[PDB]
């Protein structure tokens, strides 16, 4: 039971870390796509000026 | 004309369009960690 509780506590740690990694990944991809479309809008605004 | 102004109008050349700036992320590739030499200790398997 001590060995099993060890392994399951390590698995809890890995699941928490995987959750944090995938939400950081999603926020990073969001910021990247925001910068790309901001660049395109800046080009269009220069063409308007 | 009589006043020296031209009858035929002038040519209007097209200005250059603003270009789109490009960036890139070049990537590297370093080697992995290679395994060192193993030493045998004095304790049993649950202790080590």
């Amino acid at each position: 039971l001590e060995n099993a509780k060890w392994g399951v506590s390590q698995l809890i740690q890995f699941g928490n870390t995987l959750l944090s990694i995938t939400e950081r990944q999603d926020a990073e991809a969001l910021a990247e796509i925001l910068q790309t479309q901001g660049s395109e809008l800046a080009l269009q605004s220069i063409k308007m000026q | 004309t009589i006043d020296g102004q031209p009858l035929s109008l002038s040519l209007y050349a097209t200005p250059a369009d603003p270009s789109m700036l490009l960036s890139a992320a070049i990537t590297a590739s370093q080697g992995g960690g290679d395994l060192p030499h193993a030493v045998m200790p004095m304790y049993r398997f649950p202790v080590i």
